[PDB]
RNA sequence: ACCGCUGAAAGCAUCUAAGCGGGAAGCCCGCCCCAAGAUGAGGCCUCCCACGGCGUCAAGCCGGUAAGGACCCGGGAAGAC
RNA sequence: CUCGAUGUCGGCUCGUCGCAUCCUGGGGCUGAAGAAGGUCCCAAGGGUUGGGCUGUUCGCCCAUUAAAGCGGCACGCGAGC
RNA sequence: CCAAGUCUGGGCUAAGUGGUAAAGGAUGUGGCGCCGCGAAGACAGCCAGGAGGUUGGCUUAGAAGCAGCCAUCCUUUAAAGAGUGCGUAAUAGCUCACUGGUCGAGUGGCGCCGCGCCGAAAAUGAUGCGGGGCUUAAGCCCAGCGCCGAAGCUGCGGGUCU
């Protein structure tokens, strides 16, 4: 979603790289991390 | 359909640049080159990125038009008579020069295709 | 000769259950004339002279069945379109010619006020100061009456023979009566 | 036919005499209110405040236009009028009774109660 | 660099209202801070502020110590329109010299402090980096 | 780094390795950008990079090969759960043929290789040849029918959970 | 966009660089409308045969072949001409 | 640049781009069950209505509607009113 | 395209960056220093208890790590968790911040860098100058090498003023 400046929530939400792009990922609908 | 044996050419592989390059190079000089092999052709790996550019030769569409054609064929159309200029020897030179796809006569096939081969 | 064709019959509507208009259509078998096919090399269309007595006055299905009834000797009746089908027909526009940027183009015209002055016809304007001179795009009094018009969903209703002749679902055959009508059923959606 | 504001009579009693075309009821575009289709209009003038009243903002259906509708049946049919029925936004009439004829539409866009009310439906 | 008309005709001899020097707690060794690099004529305001937040954050034993102060300003809209232009003040600060001792985070082991000022990095404007000092932070 | 049991007929000719055996009749591809592995008894990782990139690349084919393996003598086995309190299956035709509700179920068809299985209705699960090419279909029907963790129903990868 | 499978480098995970799929009134195709003056003038069928005398690579001047066309006339929802 | 001269507001018509998208599809999000909303990412195809009072645009009001979009191009257009 | 090394040497790019941008991010990649250990046989998989006085103070109607304001100590023993964490009405399960067998040889950390990807959306139609180019493609950094090219400078010869 904030598509600018991610960071980690849930005490995993993992950090991987999509089309170099990077985009938060960790067991909740609340972490939806993209940018 | 059969020719002379002038300029007996290929392709396939090879660096789709300094390729045509000379193919004119002789195409200037005064000399007709009729090879083939397009799809075996060659050109910069990052395919992807590479198959937009030429699409950027794809749907390059200017009302007043902008075809771009569809076919290996082409991609070496365009590119070549990029090397010559537009006043006579050059256009000459560039019904002088003469390809075509798998064999008539005794990454290059993807970007085409692609936007059309 | 790919497809099927002939000229326009007429309207008229009439009967049914609740009525309906359609239109008549000339055309027996008008010979058949070689065959679409590109093999061992460039094959398309050949002349085994057998047509009418004049005509050198100015001397797969489709096309595939016709091999049916263009070897036969020639003609081949016309209407496996049947009882309640879509074929398509284009017919010629009509020598309509040049008019006004009014019906040839809808457009509307002198206001009220100055929609009489004997102001009137005649569009409002073409390009602005910086974009540049002008555009292929507005089109202008294009002419008209002469076009190679046509249409889809062309469904037919019935047929009878006394004289080779279609009946047909709304006319709109373009074209006038005596006129040059081709029919199909395209790609139909109706189908 | 009958937009803007072109006029027409109550054949129903609802409180009325005449009513003005505001809209075409139906969605954006459209044009046009005929028979069986419904209106969105407003009281010309009324009766002497019978339960509508002069100047009401107000909802009416198409039953009597000369414009002349075409029957299915190739037929042709048309009157020396051109008026309609008002509406309880259930397409539900008001008033009581009808008025001049009609025609078997209604029926076929909904409205019966009137359908039958009517002194007769051609 | 454009500076002012003088220290008591223009606008010179004010206290540039902010909001004092130090916080935190002491620590003898242990050396927590922050200083910069971008010169910039500090924008007061902000400046006060960010540092402030500051504390907000963090509360007591941390040199929330701080070295810096404008003391000049700017000037601008106010009179005819552009032309011969007067003068209508607002906005001092102080030219962060590229760089050099912003305030401190100083005390043994408090880094609970350290994340702190850091908080009061990520605020304040010009970059800002961020160090520790003789020996380090513990 | 791995083996090749019994019956791993194995050919590896201009990039492809020709896998043989049991009820895992296979032939898949691999790289020839990169150093093939094989001896008769065993076989391995070829270091065509030695360098972490590479690497990997094969650190992955490893897994790969493996694949080959397993995958030509004793199958793959993808287990699914049929939890539907109205949805329902039992195979019919050389297909199976679901439900849950809309009106028209469905025949879905395990093409060569792929074969689904109704163990009994409410459950079921396929079994083809490589792991790969099952666990993709698979779930691609896993989902075809929607999953829908509302409040609990629908097809699901075996082992899941609930919601709220 | 967006969702997945198979799995490295991170001996555990990851739609992932490489391997394979899902997914849009959207692009390409398809449906109508031109259209090789696209000097790369395209295809094909159906007609017409080697005429005269002159210096020449006379590819230049004449009767021709209704093959064939035209012009002039008479007409067209063909149409300013 | 133009004063040996580029005729300036609103309207009219004829429109043409653009996307930060109003309607429209596709998506992930929700404090989302349904339904309907909110949040944000992808997409411009097509489309985005009658009146009122105001020289006006703007704007408020009336009845619609899926919607009744933001803005370019001398805030397009006077050798077109 | 247009004249001149698809020179050679050794690095760095895997985005077409080059072919405009900032705050701001992230086991990208390549080169440098630190803390702990692998025979107290090490970090990530796996077996298990997943210790007791801890169930302290404001608010308690519920702190009793898993509402939040203050504590942060003691322990009988295999050590310890000021119990960072998903929750519910507080309590009630899991999770390392703790280690045995099974392996076994490199595993996690911050400072210093040189290259690089998100943020970075626009109106006629598209853009490195164009065709174009991914270990001489080519770019960029550090090294040697020879050729181009002005009307400038040498050779040719004439001019002309001081």
């Amino acid at each position: 979603k904030v598509r600018s400046s991610v960071k980690k929530m849930c005490d995993n939400c993992k950090v991987v790289r999509r089309h170099g792009r990077v985009l938060v990922i960790c067991s909740n609908v609340k972490h939806k991390q993209r940018q | 359909a059969e020719f002379d044996a002038d300029v007996i050419v290929d392709a396939r592989d090879c660096i789709m640049g300094r390729v045509a390059s000379q193919v004119a190079e002789q195409a200037l000089d005064g000399e007709t080159v009729a090879v083939v092999n397009a799809e075996r052709a060659v050109i910069t790996g990052r395919e992807e990125q590479i198959v937009e550019k030429y699409e950027k030769r794809v749907d390059i569409g200017n009302d007043n038009g902008y075809f771009y054609p569809k076919r290996p064929d082409g991609i070496f159309k365009r590119t070549i008579r990029g090397m010559l200029p537009k006043k006579q020897r050059g256009r000459e030179a560039f019904e002088s020069v003469r390809v075509y796809l798998g064999n008539p006569y005794d990454t290059l096939g993807e970007i085409s295709e692609t936007l059309g081969a | 000769v790919q497809g099927f064709a002939g000229y326009k019959a007429g309207m008229t509507p009439r009967e049914g259950m609740e009525t309906v208009p359609v239109t008549v259509i000339e055309t027996p078998p008008m010979r058949a004339v070689a065959l679409r096919a590109y093999e061992q090399r460039p094959l398309t269309e050949v002349w085994t002279d057998e047509f009418h007595s004049e005509l050198d006055r100015t001397l797969s299905d489709r096309l595939d069945h016709a091999l049916d009834i263009v070897e036969d000797g020639g003609e081949h009746a016309m209407n496996i379109f049947r009882a309640g089908e879509y074929a398509d027909v284009a017919g010629v526009t009509k020598g309509k010619g040049t008019q006004g940027p009014v019906k040839r183009w809808g457009v509307q015209k002198r206001k009220g006020k100055h929609a009489r002055q004997g102001w009137r016809r005649r569009i409002g304007n073409l390009g602005p100061w910086n974009p540049s001179r002008v555009r292929s795009t507005v089109p202008q009094q294009g002419q008209t009456g002469y076009h190679q018009r046509t249409e889809l969903n062309k469904r037919l209703i019935d047929i009878g023979e006394g004289g080779p002749y279609t009946l047909v679902k709304g006319s709109v055959p373009g074209p006038d009566k005596r006129l040059v009508p081709f029919f199909r059923a395209v790609r139909p959606n109706d189908q | 036919m009958i937009q803007q504001e072109s006029r027409l009579k109550v054949a129903d009693n609802s409180g009325a005499r005449e009513v003005l075309v505001i809209k075409v009821l139906g969605g954006s575009g459209r044009r046009y209110a005929n028979i069986g289709d419904v209106v969105v209009a407003t009281v010309k003038d009324a009766t002497p405040g019978g339960v509508v009243k002069k100047g009401q903002v107000v909802k009416a259906v198409v039953v009597r236009t000369k414009r002349g509708v075409r029957r299915p049946d190739g037929s042709y049919i048309r009157f020396d009028e051109n008026a309609c029925v008002i509406i309880r936004d259930d397409k539900s009439p008001r008033g009581t009774r009808i008025f001049g004829p009609v025609a078997r539409e209604l029926r076929d866009k909904d409205f019966m109660k009137i359908i039958s009310l009517a002194p007769e439906v051609i | 660099s454009i500076k002012p008309t003088r220290r008591e005709y223009i606008s010179g001899i004010p206290g540039k209202g902010i909001a004092q020097f130090k916080m935190g707690n002491n620590t003898y060794p242990a050396q927590v801070e922050n200083v910069v690099e971008k010169p910039v004529q500090i924008r007061h305001n902000a400046l006060e502020a960010a540092r402030n937040a500051a504390n907000r954050f963090v509360q007591n034993s941390g040199k929330f110590r701080i070295r810096k102060f404008p003391f000049h300003v700017i000037r601008e809209q106010d009179g005819d329109g552009m032309r011969a232009p007067f003068g209508k003040s607002v906005g001092t600060a102080a030219r962060s010299h590229g760089a050099n001792h912003d305030f401190i985070a100083w005390v043994n082991p408090d880094p609970a402090v350290e994340f702190a000022w850091r908080r009061a990095y990520m605020k304040v404007t010009p970059t800002v980096n961020i160090d520790s000092s003789p020996a380090g932070n513990a | 780094p791995i083996e090749i049991p019994a019956g791993v007929t194995v050919t590896v000719n201009g990039n492809t390795v020709t896998v043989k055996g049991p009820k895992g009749e296979l032939t898949r591809t691999f790289h020839p950008d990169m150093t093939i592995t094989v001896e008769g008894n065993v076989i391995t990782v070829t270091r065509p990079s030695d360098e972490k990139h590479h690497r990997a690349l094969h650190g992955t084919t490893r897994s790969l090969l493996a694949n080959m393996v397993e995958g030509v003598s004793k199958g793959y086995e993808k287990a699914l759960e049929l939890v539907g309190v109205g949805y329902r299956a039992s195979k019919q035709g050389k297909k199976l043929v679901l439900s849950v509700g809309y009106s028209h179920p469905v025949e879905i068809e395990p093409e060569e290789g792929l074969e689904i299985e109704v163990p009994s209705q409410t459950k079921i699960i396929v079994k083809g040849a490589d792991k790969q090419r099952v666990g993709e279909l698979a779930a691609n029907i896993r989902a075809v029918r929607p999953p829908e963790p509302y409040k609990g129903k629908g097809i699901r990868y075996e082992g899941e959970l609930v919601r709220l």
